[PDB]
């Protein structure tokens, strides 16, 4: 086959490089893995995109030498589990 | 309020598996694994190996037995070999289930029977009890389990000094509104008032690194004066 | 040990390589090399899915504020540092210089002659910089939250008064603390030291790893020695065959190396399956360990570290985990 080595948006990646997806510049949660980060889904008018995978939220903490967080209210929650 | 949650967490148990398709893929694969498996070594049997054909009974009647013999000794090493191969494959995925068998019983004696305290073994969060539920091939746990979730900040000091004297929790730590102080429970917000009968005294308040002053009240004192 | 090196086998380039009338002899032996690939793909999948379950243990990315007033204690070792591309501690640098890795496989040796024979490696999913980075947010709110962040949302709180938590957990009333917070840090900085040179000056440490990776590299180079044996034809070498005799009797040549080469490369697969096995058990007990001494406070015996545990610091290695115990 050669209907998709016309390309014009090739991406090289640590893995090889990438025909027939297109780069981004967002981070998302990871959908197909690929490789070394970088992931690819089906999204938007719809295409395949591919990015760097993202960890989670980033997060940060109010600590002092003379501060504590203490809770006031609670929840019940129930899970599931499968073996 | 806890009975309210309660239900309605089963509920939403309840129409989350009914709703999501993809929960028990963790049994599923092992089944179409076996299945797989199976379906393999039975189209083993149209494979030739390098002989005439794949049928033995078109060999026993097209040749006379002095090289049958040639021909259905190549027929016997392919099948032979590939179902061998298929032994050790199950042999493995035996052991695998295995372990994971033991881990579900270990589960089952601690997560359920008792009330464990190792961190994240019978679900996310603090554990309260569980119950089991049985599936094919297989077995499902819910565990109920207790989250806090609305914080609010205060400042504290390590203990407090009232005459000379260093003040300890007997159990909690102690908070401050910004004016006063209490003692708490380490796990949701309940103001007591600090009297001897929840602290002890041990050493003097010379030492301990950021110790506030304030008072003790006395239980004795107002019934004595 | 948590994962090994993914490999990938494939079969035509391995065993006809390059020979039209070899691979159309081969396809009567039916379905073998779609098994045996399955197989890898299987034990591919599964490293990363072993990586996974180690670390990603919470959701959310905390980090350290830059203050360091954390009561006299000084975590300057394992906290990471700025001054470096690879954002790390410096005792995860020793970690990766102690380890002398192999398989480079650039893109264009014995690893060029390796390639060549259908034998290639899939990197990993998880970079060596997103395993910092959990293992950085696992320090951070381990420091800074004491257990809660193990079980909801973060709760900050002095280090201190943590650390008074944790010797009322273990049976000792928590005044003991207070009035000997120096020595206590001074002997905590002490041992950390400790560690740093005696990690530094002892070579011989991290054989668990090592052994690993020269077990699955002396497997894979002994395969290419199976390459060179003759199996009992006249000679070992494909296009010599097939240059010297007829097909209608180079058929009895060619089956004896198809044989010899089959039957080796099913012995490969079988091993990589049963080491396969084994990491994967070494891995759910890193999980558990990870989950118990790390996020918690264990009370088992020996299981967190020999005495009585109080807490563990996290550190990442080239396919491995490194546990320090505070006891
Ligand atoms: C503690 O949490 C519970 C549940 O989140 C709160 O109960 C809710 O109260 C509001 C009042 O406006 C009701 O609308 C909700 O229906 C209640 N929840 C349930 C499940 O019934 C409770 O108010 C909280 N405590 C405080 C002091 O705010
Ligand atoms: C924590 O310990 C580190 C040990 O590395 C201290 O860093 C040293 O600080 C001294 C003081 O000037 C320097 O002479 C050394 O060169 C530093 N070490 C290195 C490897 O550069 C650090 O000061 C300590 N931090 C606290 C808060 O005590
Ligand atoms: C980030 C955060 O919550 N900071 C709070 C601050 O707003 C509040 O004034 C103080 C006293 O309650 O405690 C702390
Ligand atoms: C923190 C605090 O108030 N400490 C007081 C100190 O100021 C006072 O000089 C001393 C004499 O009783 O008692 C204590
Ligand atoms: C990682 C790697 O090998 N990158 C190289 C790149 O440096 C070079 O410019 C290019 C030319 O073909 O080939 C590729
Ligand atoms: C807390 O930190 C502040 C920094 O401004 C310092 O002045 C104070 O002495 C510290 N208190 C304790 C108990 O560490």
């Amino acid at each position: 086959w050669r209907v998709y080595s016309t390309g014009s948006n090739v991406f090289q990646t640590r893995a090889g490089c990438l025909i027939g997806a297109e780069h981004v510049n967002n981070s998302y949660e990871c959908d197909i893995p690929i490789g070394a980060g970088i992931c690819a889904s089906y999204q938007t008018s719809q295409s395949i995109i591919a990015y760097t995978m993202s960890l989670g939220a980033e997060n940060s903490v109010a600590y002092s030498n003379n501060s504590i967080a203490i809770p006031t209210n609670f929840t019940i929650s129930v899970t599931t589990e499968i073996l | 309020l806890i009975a309210n949650q309660f239900n309605s967490a089963i509920g939403k148990i309840q129409d989350s598996l009914s709703s999501t398709p993809s929960a028990l893929g963790k049994l599923q694969d092992v089944v179409n694994q076996n299945a797989q498996a199976l379906n393999t070594l039975v189209k083993q049997l149209s494979s030739n190996f390098g002989a005439i054909s794949s049928v033995l009974n078109d060999i026993l009647s097209r040749l006379d037995p002095p090289e049958a013999e040639v021909q259905i000794d190549r027929l016997i090493t392919g099948r032979l070999q590939s179902l061998q191969t298929y032994v050790t494959q199950q042999l493995i995925r035996a052991a695998e289930i295995r372990a994971s068998a033991n881990l579900a019983a270990t589960k089952m004696s601690e997560c359920v029977l008792g009330q464990s305290k190792r961190v994240d073994f019978c679900g996310k969060g603090y554990h309260l009890m569980s119950f089991p539920q049985s599936a094919p091939h297989g077995v499902v746990f819910l565990h109920v389990t207790y989250v806090p979730a609305q914080e609010k900040n205060f400042t504290t000091a390590p203990a407090i000094c009232h005459d000379g004297k260093a003040h300890f929790p007997r159990e909690g730590v102690f908070v401050s509104n910004g004016t006063h102080w209490f003692v708490t429970q380490r796990n949701f917000y309940e103001p007591q008032i600090i009297t001897t009968d929840n602290t002890f005294v041990s050493g003097n308040c010379d030492v301990v690194i950021g110790i506030v002053n304030n008072t003790v009240y006395d239980p004795l004192q107002p019934e004595l004066d | 040990p948590v994962s090994m090196t993914k490999t990938s086998v494939d079969c035509t380039m391995y065993i006809c390589g390059d020979s039209t009338e070899c691979s159309n002899l081969l396809l009567q032996y039916g379905s073998f090399c779609t098994q045996l690939n399955r197989a890898l793909t299987g034990i591919a999948v599964e490293q990363d899915k072993n990586t996974q379950e180690v670390f990603a243990q919470v959701k959310q990315i905390y980090k350290t504020p830059p203050i360091k007033d954390f009561g006299g204690f000084n975590f300057s070792q394992i906290l990471p540092d700025p001054s470096k591309p690879s954002k790390r501690s410096p005792i995860e640098d020793l970690l990766f210089n102690k380890v002398t890795l192999a398989d480079a496989g650039f893109i264009k040796d014995l690893i060029c002659a390796q390639k060549f024979n259908g034998l290639t490696v899939l990197p990993p999913l998880l970079t060596d910089e997103m395993i910092a980075q959990y293992t950085s947010a696992l320090l951070a709110g381990t420091i800074t939250s004491g257990w809660t962040f193990g079980a909801g949302p973060a709760l900050q709180i002095p280090f201190p008064m943590q650390m008074a938590y944790r010797f009322n957990g273990i049976g000792v009333t928590q005044n003991v603390l207070y009035e000997n917070q120096k020595l206590i840090a001074n002997q905590f900085n002490s041992a950390i030291g400790k560690i740093q040179d005696s990690l530094s000056s002892t070579p011989s440490a991290l054989g668990k790893l090592q052994d690993v990776v020269n077990q699955n590299a002396q497997a894979l180079n002994t395969l290419v020695k199976q390459l060179s044996s003759n199996f009992g034809a006249i000679s070992s070498v494909l296009n010599d065959i097939l240059s010297r005799l007829d097909p209608p009797e180079a058929e009895v040549q060619i089956d004896r190396l198809i044989t010899g080469r089959l039957q080796s490369l099913q012995t490969y697969v079988t091993q990589q399956l049963i080491r396969a096995a084994e990491i994967r058990a070494s891995a759910n007990l890193a999980a558990t360990k990870m989950s118990e001494c790390v996020l918690g406070q264990s009370k088992r015996v020996d299981f967190c570290g020999k005495g009585y545990h109080l807490m563990s610091f996290p550190q990442s290695a080239p396919h491995g985990v490194v546990f320090l115990h505070v006891t």
